């Protein structure tokens, strides 16, 4: 089993995406990125591609096989996380 | 047991075939005695053990001298008591116009008898007949399931539900006036009650946007119906009943009036009696003759030749369909197999063998009774299934 | 004596033109809140889910336009399956080619029948994780079943600083401490 | 402190729940006795206290001989004190009509007695009763507010808010004459003012957010009947000269079929038809689809307003918030065993499996002053007041 | 909406008005809530300019979220990439007296 994470679904092989069973997707604006995801799926189902041009923080649209019918959901957070960040330029500057 | 066409079929294919015979343009019941017994009722061969045990004088001289009853029939209890009670009246209403007074006081002295017995076995409550509020007692649960899923499930521009029943007992009316439904059956008035046979045309509606109400046709007659000494039939209470004829029918021992009562089937051959009679059994007849029209069959047993011959006549339409309940199958299916039973045996394992999709029949004892009826038909979603108006109503009484 | 309904109309089906529903609503509702026994319903806005009473049966359907035509006002929906009940619960079904007949009441969804749309078999509520809640209401929580999921391949899209790794690191947590012996890489 | 449906909640839930409410077609409040000590009112309890002390020697006659009051509720300090006013206008009204000379002269001073002690803490600013702009004073600046906030929430379209009373002072018209907005009370007229019961029908409309209703189920103090058999009503400056000053300041009490209040003089087939109508508008309102309302102030010791409030709950789409500060000690004292009638009826409903009922209680969370911020401001309601910095510069020019 | 005695922006587009509101326009106090920063990065927050249209709101952006990642900067021949470096720089180098610059 897998899974895959990625910021660029347009740059994948089309069969590896049109070979999977459940899709997660966060907000995702760009022309070329949305197209990979109109292809994959099946046609029937247009009013929820437009919700996520402007989907809010941890929010995510879900549809498959696990699922009855699409639904926006507002996910949970992770609790311990994982690492926070990289460095911060301030702090260091600043240390006088 | 159930049969479709001669062949099986199991519980699951039964409800979803009675799922979607509920959803036609017109629906229909007919009920017999057999659908009282569970309120305090007694089926037909349980009256006649009762008249030969307590009356053994006048059975012999109702056999050997006038022949109006067979021994075959009288030793098995097969006897049809609403066939006798016509033929005695004609009896006695010969007599009387041809002026034989010996004769007319044996014949008034078994109708005294036949009425004493039919009376006490129909009032279900015994002493608690002249009453308020009977339909809150749990006797009568299931004809409120009945009547409730019968009105909730009809879309609106749809016809009501009939009903059509060869009792003459008070329990749908009871259970009705609980629910708060208007049941139509002929009559208008509150001071003088009289027959209409014009008002089931007739319909409520709204005046700012309700359809709450249903018709009842009773075949045999009622207890609460007489005629006055004018020409007329007339409507009264339970309480104005009981204080006018029904207590000295039952305590009363030389207690006989004449061509007064209207059950069952007694005095046809007045022409102001008959009438009313005719109505009922046209209206049935008019009913099953419509292009969509389901029935379901409770409690009958299947011992009349008109209703019989009316239903075999309209299965000649290709969109006609019945379910009939007989907890008796396999005694029939075998007697009929070997030599050949009674009558309505054989008319049932006829309707039976039948090669038609339209037919369904289903036996196997207590599985086929009138309470296990109920739930095979559906229930509403939004219909409320808890209860909220009870604790307020008894919190207001709580109060001073 | 009798009560068909616990819960109040909206407005009443007055056109049909294909799959599409039309519905003119009362006089009296202005703002946009209808209340029942469980609490306030807002059921004017695009994107909202609506109900009808056909008979033995649920329909739902999710609202597109409002505008006007003291004037009336108007709505236009589109259905997407029904409700059943079927020995002493409800089930959802996800076929909409049945529709309601003139005359029909609208009626607001409660939150009890909002649960039986966003949830799955009872039978495999033991084998379930939790992910979230609803966005619009946010009173149901929502449930997967773990077969289903890692079964087939999942997909994870979406663009930087927005909540991959946190949904990853919460799906991959939640599954050890219910199956603990599972090999995860 | 915070119930809804037999389970508790938070603040937010509960704040938001109080938003949600005051946008449906109807709202209406009811407000006590309890909603007045904040501008110099009393209530029932401290009445009968002050009574009790000022009057020693009348007190022994109502208990022994004439058996109006029993002691264990006199010792405890839980009467009622407008049924006893109309027990004792109907026992005077009996003695006169048989001329018994000597009952008739005992039960003058009860009444006149009674009638000081109720109109001593009706009057919220003691010898300014007579003079003008009342209502610009400190004491009235939540009333405004309600007002304010209870009417900006109304969209386009929808009705007026309805403000229900049990008191029979004058601060609601005070409050309501700063600010600009109109009451409707049933009255019509200046020189001769009646009372008309279809004015309850009517609205105001412009020709090229005024108006509110206001009901008085118990009158006030500005109401009479004279000779002739209508009801009349003045203004405040002039009861003060015609009636006022003399109960006060003199024992004074020569006519029994005067004034209309507190719930006296229900005999007379003129005067009781005031309280029967305002009975009957409060009864239909709340017959209404989509209502909310909310309670203030008021004491559950009425049987037939609790007799009504909960008929009404068989209703799906009918809503209500109560206030009651002493709610522990009566769960307390039901759960131990006894309680009067008021703990019982409140606890009953507290219990109750119901969505539609909401309790919230506490110590000084749950008074009038706390009530009027539960309720929101509009974001472009205008608020800094730059009007009055003109004004009184206007009024330097000279 | 308000948050304690102010005023504060959301980004969502999902909540829709209802048949008979009024429109009113937008006051300059308005305008300065919509194009502002989250309350505690002002004092890492460096000003660039003003808005184009009306010319009123000063336009503020922080120091970490802006040098954290790469930065672009395009445009034609003739229109002023080299007046924003400078100004950039020299208002960084300002503000942090200890930080490295090639
Ligand atoms: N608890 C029960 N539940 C259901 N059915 C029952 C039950 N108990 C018995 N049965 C069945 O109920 C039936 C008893 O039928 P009967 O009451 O004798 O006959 P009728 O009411 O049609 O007689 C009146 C008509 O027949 C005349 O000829 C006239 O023409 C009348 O029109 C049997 O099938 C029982 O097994
Ligand atoms: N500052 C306050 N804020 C709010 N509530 C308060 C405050 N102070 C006291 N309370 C509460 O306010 C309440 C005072 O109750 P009472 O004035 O005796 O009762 P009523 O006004 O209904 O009496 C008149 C009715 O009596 C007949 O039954 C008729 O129905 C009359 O209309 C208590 O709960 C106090 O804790
Ligand atoms: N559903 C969520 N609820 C609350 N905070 C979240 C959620 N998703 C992401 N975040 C916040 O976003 C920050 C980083 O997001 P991250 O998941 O690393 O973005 P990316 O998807 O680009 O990896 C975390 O510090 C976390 O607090
Ligand atoms: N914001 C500005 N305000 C005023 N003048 C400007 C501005 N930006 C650019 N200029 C003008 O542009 C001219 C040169 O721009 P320059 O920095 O050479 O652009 P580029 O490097 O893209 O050719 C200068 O003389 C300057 O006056
Ligand atoms: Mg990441
Ligand atoms: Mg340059």
């Amino acid at each position: 089993s897998l899974i895959v994470s990625t910021q660029r679904p347009s740059e994948l092989s089309p069969t590896v995406l049109a070979m999977c069973s459940n899709w997660f997707s966060l907000r995702l604006t760009n022309e070329r990125d949305l197209q990979a995801l109109r292809y994959a799926m099946e046609s029937g189902n247009e009013q929820i591609l437009k919700q996520i041009s402007g989907l809010p923080r941890g929010d995510a649209v879900a549809f498959g096989s696990a699922f009855n019918l699409p639904v926006r959901i507002s996910i949970n957070q992770a609790r311990p996380g994982p690492k926070s960040s990289d460095a911060v330029f301030s702090e260091e500057w600043a240390n006088c | 047991s159930i049969y479709q066409g001669g062949n099986k079929l199991n519980e699951d294919d039964f409800r979803s075939h009675v799922y979607s015979l509920c959803q036609l343009d017109n629906v229909g019941v007919l009920l017999g005695a057999g659908a009282s017994v569970g309120c305090g009722g007694k089926t037909m061969k349980d009256v006649w053990k009762s008249f030969k045990q307590n009356y053994p004088e006048l059975l012999g001289a109702l056999i050997d001298k006038y022949l109006l009853v067979s021994q075959i029939d009288s030793d098995n209890n097969l006897v049809n008591v609403e066939l006798l009670i016509d033929e005695a009246t004609k009896f006695l209403s010969v007599a009387k116009t041809r002026r034989c007074e010996d004769e007319e006081e044996e014949f008034r002295k078994i109708l005294s008898s036949l009425y004493k017995e039919v009376t006490k076995a129909a009032l279900l409550t015994g002493e608690q007949f002249r009453e308020k509020n009977q339909g809150k007692k749990d006797a009568f649960k299931y004809h409120k399931e009945l009547i409730s899923k019968l009105i909730s499930n009809r879309q609106p521009g749809q016809s009501a539900p009939a009903i059509f029943t060869t009792n003459y007992d008070l329990a749908l009316e009871w259970a009705a006036e609980d629910l708060g439904i208007q049941l139509f059956n002929g009559f208008s008035g509150l001071h003088t009650r009289q027959f209409y046979p014009q008002n089931f045309d007739l319909a409520f509606r709204n005046v700012n946007a309700g359809h709450y109400h249903a018709y009842l046709y009773k075949l045999h007659g009622s207890l609460t119906w007489y005629q006055n000494d004018s020409l007329t039939v007339n409507e009264v209470s339970a309480s104005q009943a009981y204080d006018e004829y029904i207590n000295d029918i039952i305590n009363k021992d030389d207690f006989y009036r004449g061509q007064h009562l209207i059950y069952p089937g007694a005095n046809k051959y007045s022409h102001t009696i008959g009438f009313v009679y005719g109505e009922m059994f046209r209206r049935f007849g008019e009913f099953i003759s419509k292009p969509q029209t389901a029935l379901f069959i409770n409690g009958f047993g299947f011992g009349d030749y008109h209703i019989n011959r009316i239903i075999l006549g309209a299965l000649l339409n290709p969109s006609f369909h019945v379910v009939i309940y007989y907890p008796e199958l396999k005694e029939a299916i075998t007697k009929v197999s070997k030599g050949g039973g009674s009558e309505a045996e054989k008319a049932i394992v006829t309707l039976k063998n039948m090669a038609f999709n339209q037919v369904t029949v289903v036996g196997g004892g207590s599985k086929a009774y009138f309470n296990s009826f109920v739930e095979h038909l559906p229930y509403p979603v939004l219909f409320p299934r808890d209860n909220i108006v009870d604790e307020l109503v008894e919190a207001i009484a709580n109060l001073s | 004596l009798f009560k068909l309904t616990e819960i109040s109309a909206i407005g009443y089906v007055v056109g049909l033109e294909g799959e599409r529903i039309r519905i003119n609503l009362h006089e009296g509702l202005q703002g946009r809140l209808a209340s029942h026994r469980k609490g306030v319903s807002s059921v004017t806005q695009p994107g909202d889910l609506i109900g009808f009473d056909a008979g033995n049966i649920l329909v739902v359907a999710r609202v597109t336009d409002m505008a006007f035509v003291i004037p009336l006002r108007q709505i236009i929906a589109y259905a997407i399956g029904f409700v059943k009940r079927e020995l002493n619960g409800y089930v959802f079904i996800s076929e909409d080619w049945r529709l309601p007949a003139l005359g029909s009441s609208a009626v607001p969804l409660t939150s009890d029948f909002l649960n039986i749309i966003y949830s799955i078999d009872k039978e495999e509520l033991p084998k379930a994780v939790e992910l979230g809640v609803d966005s619009r209401t946010k009173t149901v929580k929502i449930f997967a079943s773990v077969d289903k999921l890692l079964s087939r391949h999942l997909a994870v899209l979406g663009s930087t600083g927005y909540g991959k790794s946190n949904f990853n690191a919460l799906l991959t947590r939640k599954v050890s401490e219910k199956y603990p012996n599972s090999r995860i890489v």
